[PDB]
């Protein structure tokens, strides 16, 4: 909670790169993480009201750190002040947030349940027995009801149609409609499968909701993040600039958490840091098209006689597939399932209910056999 | 019904094929108990096998019938597959769109007659009030009785059902659909307002900054920005692709239609009872 | 139907039979003073999977009815099973066969019995790079080298060549501006040898930093996005492709057919085993 | 206007015919396999009918399996036959996949606007507001 | 809507509206618009558009069953009849044999 310098162990892609250089490069390395939470941006110095970007970069101008090895985006505002190497990655800003999709366990059968009639007509299947008796007149109840149940269920018990041929015509009709209903249900079961209830708000650049912010758009970034420059310079986004500012965070861990905690509905940041996390948890989603593309490069104080060599070295890292090998090497280890539809053992519980009903059934069965015994 | 133009007749034709099959079969059955009832079962037995099986029926023996039947069974199966495909197509057909005639509809023109209580209304001091009074004065009075004031009043009322439906400048209402939370509000049919107008700007009658103003405005029409402004401010969520819907209540009135066919069959069986009831000597 | 098949559905089916078997023997014996065999197993089998079972029906009132209820629910599940497979049929990733050259299939055509084909334009940075890192690929691809990008495209488009390799920006624009939308970028079009277009200058003496500044002002202004939409932007935006009514392919059911054969063999030697028991 | 689509028999060739030829042949072999053991310790026609009972779904039921081992065999093969027809119901499902995605052309997004294709001619009326 | 062999591209661009035309010093200009406005509000304009435009519409008729798809079914039907005849004599021969 109290933060003071601390000796720590750090391991990274940038570290492996740095040591790769260190073998390739004569220079020896000692690394300490910057005290400032953010890389930093040029800002008014309080009463002075004019100041160096500070953070990681100002320490660099200041000479605290001669060279900056970090995943930092490369931009002109910074660029005038310092030399930058060729950029290693080309990551683009997307918005990392999602809502778990809503799907239904009770929805498919429900099509009947709510229809109500599905049950009532079953009873009327039973009623058809009375009509059949009428057919019998002027030319067993348990068997009839059972027979009616079979047509819903294709029982094929034995006795078959009433002696009157005419009476039997209804059997064809009721089974016809029963069949139709089942099939129709199946089609409506597929209607559930059609889905598409979810609405995508991802196209941010062309998005309507994002542009006209509100209390339903509790939106942020990292306090002092490069996108803030975009909002700054983009007078077009001034509205959003402030809307964003009021909700900003010191770091990604808190910024990702807010969306995860659901404190904030949306989060705005760049791809290299965010996508890996997107793989890491994945409930949350990225949406739209990366905007404001940039390639990562090392930051160093001006005139560094090595930057050029570094640029050649990282160039080689690309040329020999090293850069590439490393990126696959860590990122590759994290994956997100492609959109697909699976049943997932949800709707099966109604059948669980059925099996519970079986037990009830056979319990009732002792009284059913009592009836035979009763007629003893 | 599509199967009916060609398919329904062929089903009758299918029964005729069955008679020929039985004829081959009768000879095999009796080179020269009461299996003769089988042809009848096939009309019924064959028919059951046609629709999703579910017929105890009778067991035909004649060797030819098994092949002939398997040929029919194949047909029945692909029929069902075809039927499933048609149903599959319907899932597409099962797109639920609002059923209303808007201003033209009797629900609006003669509101009192319907037993159910519903009311249409519009904002006070609007240009339309007059149109309503110059369309139906009584309707305007009804609107005045149920007056609201803010967009959100109407909105909430609509979301709560306090307000049956709501008329306003469509452009704004379209924008409301452009901003609905949950997408529960739609325009009438296609969305033609049925009142046709566009926005205008006042000028002193004497003043004509407008004739000069006009020139600047058109090119502005021609210019891409109007559409930028459209995209800037008028862009709306949930663009109306022929909408598609599904139901957990299925269809009970369509089901009733089915049941009416069913009921007709019941009547027909009563008629056959009558025939036996009054069977000729 | 994999999750349901994997759990509970089978165990439950055994219990219904078993409950019926207990009741049927006791009840049936109750009904007739003077049995659950394989026939009962078939009944779990008959009720459970779209009928088509001719062996038997139990002679009792309580269990038989209970199973007709089971069967009806089971039918729902069957129907859903069809729907589950329909879900598969709804969409499919028709992108299964792909090579990124880190696989070595491209490394050798000869490993694959039919001859494979890929080529690129000569006198390119691509070809020089290839020759530098991968010799065999160069020496093999010299036969598949093409005169021009329109003509290279002729080798891909009309057939007689499988794959084409070229600059990623051109290949991405080409994918978008494709006469036939069938051509698609490899994978995500994520390219190895990640590079960008460069502007020449003489040497250390030049415009230097002031010139670069201008470049990143373009990004800030946002002109490049507009210019991208106008010049760069691509027809048939590269969404995951959807295939409808694709010719039927079986590989897992083939496995199932093999399961069948194996299970048979087992039961055959089981009969032998049983015989020996004697 | 766009072009039309082919008939079901034509549709059958892409998936139904090859499978029918291969599988139909497969049923006979399966029938032969059960008998092998049975033979050791028109029967073939009856076996074919039993195996065909699944396909057409006629379920003629002309014949029943001779031995308990065959039933395990029937238990094996019968289940496989059921799976095969359920896969035929998947084929049934496949018939409804004929819907056509088709094509639409954007005013500015589409390639045609991008280039007046030499092969693709488009125009308007001379001396009209559209020309302007 | 009148010729079903023709269709429109979906996008609508360059939104614009038609109008009556007179020289700037026409004495009927004030009168001509007031009349147009009155006809819009009255419903006269709807009668004309509805009267003339409503005559024709195109709908997605026919569904997908039978029809052309069923024509090959004809072939299928032809296939059932052909098979039975060979079996007659062949079956008789088989019976004679055993
Ligand atoms: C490269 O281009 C030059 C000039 O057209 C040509 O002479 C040469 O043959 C090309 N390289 C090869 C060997 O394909």
């Amino acid at each position: 909670p109290g933060r003071p310098t601390v000796p720590q162990c750090c391991y990274g892609f940038c570290v492996d790169l740095l040591i790769k250089l260190a073998r390739e490069m004569d220079f020896t390395y000692e690394v300490h993480l910057v005290a400032d939470g953010k890389f930093g941006t040029q800002e008014r110095v309080n009463n002075s009201n004019a100041a160096a970007w500070n953070g990681m970069m100002g320490e660099l101008l200041s000479g605290q750190a001669d060279m900056i090895v970090a995943p930092l985006t490369i931009n002109n505002e910074r660029a005038q002040y310092i030399e930058f190497s060729k950029p290693f990655k080309y990551q683009g800003l997307t918005i990392l947030v999602k809502k778990e999709i809503p799907r239904s366990t009770l929805d498919s059968f429900m099509q009947p349940f709510q229809s109500t009639l599905w049950l009532l007509v079953g009873l009327s299947v039973h009623v058809v027995a009375v009509m059949l008796y009428l057919l019998d007149r002027f030319s067993t109840l348990s068997s009839a009801m059972w027979f009616s149940w079979r047509v819903l269920l294709n029982s094929g018990l034995g006795e078959g149609a009433p002696r009157s041929f005419s009476a039997r015509i209804l059997g064809m009709v009721w089974a016809l409609f029963a069949m139709i209903i089942v099939a129709s249900y199946t089609a409506n079961l597929a209607a559930f499968l059609v889905l598409r209830r979810p609405e995508e708000r991802i196209t941010g650049i062309n998005d309507p909701r994002l542009r006209n912010p509100s209390d339903k758009f509790i939106y942020a970034t990292v306090k002092q993040s490069s996108v803030d420059i975009y909002f700054r310079r983009q007078v077009e986004l001034s509205t959003m600039y402030r809307h964003m500012e009021k909700h900003n965070y010191e770091s990604a861990a808190e910024a990702i958490q807010a969306v995860r905690d659901n404190k904030l509905h949306a989060f705005i940041w760049d791809s290299a840091v965010l996508e890996f996390e997107a793989s890491q948890d994945c409930d949350l989603v990225t949406t739209g098209e990366l905007f404001f593309r940039s390639g990562f490069g090392i930051g160093m104080r001006k005139d560094s006689p090595w930057k050029q060599e570094v640029s050649l070295n990282i160039l080689k890292s690309h040329e020999n597939g090293f850069m590439e090998e490393l990126d696959k090497t860590w990122v590759r280890y994290q994956e997100c399932d492609s959109r697909s539809n699976a049943p997932a053992t949800l709707t099966f519980e109604n059948m669980a209910g059925v099996f519970y009903l079986v037990a009830g059934g056979i319990v009732a069965g002792i009284f059913l056999i009592f009836i035979e015994i009763a007629y003893k | 019904e599509p199967f009916s133009a060609s398919v329904w007749v062929m089903m009758f034709v299918m029964l005729l094929l069955v008679s020929a099959m039985a004829v081959f079969i009768f000879e095999y059955f009796s080179p020269v108990h009461g299996p003769s009832f089988t042809i009848g079962k096939a009309v019924w037995l064959l028919w059951g096998l046609v629709f999703n099986n579910s017929l105890p029926v009778q067991n035909p023996k004649g060797t030819t019938s098994k092949i002939i039947v398997s040929i029919w069974a194949f047909f029945a199966v692909i029929f069902l597959a075809s039927y499933t495909a048609n149903l599959a197509a319907f899932m597409i057909q099962r797109r639920f769109v609002d059923q209303v005639t808007g201003l033209s509809d009797n629900k609006f023109q003669r509101p009192h007659d319907y037993s159910p209580p519903f009311r249409f209304g519009t904002v006070p001091q609007g240009s339309t009030e007059r149109n309503i009074r110059n369309n139906y004065p009584d309707m305007h009075q009804y609107m005045v009785k149920f007056h609201q004031k803010g967009v959100q009043d109407a909105l909430v009322s609509l979301k709560t059902g306090k307000l049956d439906a709501f008329i306003y400048d469509a452009a704004v209402l379209n924008y409301m659909a452009g901003r609905d939370e949950g997408c529960k509000l739609v325009t009438i049919g296609s969305g033609y307002i049925f009142a046709t107008t566009g926005y205008g700007i006042a000028l002193q009658k004497g003043s004509r900054w407008k004739r000069p103003i006009d020139l600047a405005l058109l090119q502005f029409v021609g210019d891409g920005e109007m559409e930028e402004l459209e995209k800037l401010w008028l862009t709306g969520i949930c663009h109306t692709e022929k909408n598609e819907v599904m139901s957990s209540q299925l269809d009970i009135d369509n089901m009733a239609g089915v049941f009416y066919m069913l009921a007709a069959a019941m009547a027909l069986s009563l008629i056959t009872f009558v025939w036996e009831h009054l069977f000729y000597k | 139907f994999l999750e349901p098949f994997s759990a509970d559905v089978w165990v439950m089916m055994f219990v219904m039979l078993l409950i019926v078997s207990a009741v049927a023997v006791f009840v049936f014996e109750y009904f007739s003073p003077v049995f659950t065999i394989g026939k009962a197993i078939w009944l779990l089998w008959g009720l459970v999977f779209n009928n088509s079972l001719p062996v038997q029906n139990p002679k009792g009132t309580t269990s038989k009815i209970m199973v007709s209820v089971w069967a009806f629910f089971a039918v729902i599940f069957l129907a859903s099973y069809t729907a589950n497979l329909a879900a598969f049929m709804i969409q499919r990733r028709y992108v299964d066969q792909v090579s990124g050259l880190s696989d070595k299939k491209f490394q050798r055509p000869n490993d694959f019995s039919p001859a494979f084909r890929f080529g690129t334009v000569p006198n390119g940075s691509t070809e020089r790079n290839i020759r530098n890192n991968y010799l065999e690929m160069h020496s093999y691809m010299v036969k598949f080298n093409q005169r021009s990008v329109q003509d290279a495209l002729l080798s891909l488009k009309s057939g007689k060549l499988d794959a084409f390799i070229y600059d990623a920006a051109v290949l991405n624009y080409m994918a978008g501006r494709d006469e036939g939308c069938k051509l698609v970028t490899i994978g995500s079009g994520k390219v190895f040898a990640t590079t960008g277009y460069g502007i020449a200058i003489q040497k250390d003496s030049g415009w230097k930093r002031q010139v670069d500044l201008a470049i990143l002002q373009l990004f800030g202004d946002g002109e490049m996005e507009e210019l991208e939409a106008l010049w760069l932007t691509g027809i048939c935006h590269n969404e995951k492709n959807e295939v409808m009514s694709s010719q039927l392919d079986i590989d897992n059911m083939a496995g199932v057919f093999y399961m069948l054969a194996a299970a048979m063999a087992l039961s055959l030697i089981t009969f032998i085993m049983e015989h020996l028991f004697y | 206007k766009e072009i039309p689509r082919s008939t079901l028999d034509s549709f059958m060739q892409p998936f139904q015919s090859t499978l029918w030829l291969l599988v139909g042949l497969s049923v006979h072999v399966v029938a032969v396999m059960l008998y092998l053991l049975d033979r050791f310790s028109l029967t073939l026609s009856s076996a074919m009918w039993f195996s065909w009972r699944v396909l057409l779904n006629s379920g003629l039921g002309e014949g029943a399996p001779r031995s308990f081992s065959a039933r395990i065999l029937g238990m094996v093969w019968a289940l496989f036959a059921m799976i095969i027809v359920a896969s035929y119901t998947a084929n049934l499902a496949a018939f409804l996949v004929l819907r056509r995605p088709e094509e639409r052309i954007t005013g500015i997004n589409d390639p045609r606007l991008r280039n007046p294709s030499d092969k693709f001619i488009y125009a308007t009326v001379k001396q009209s507001s559209v020309d302007i």
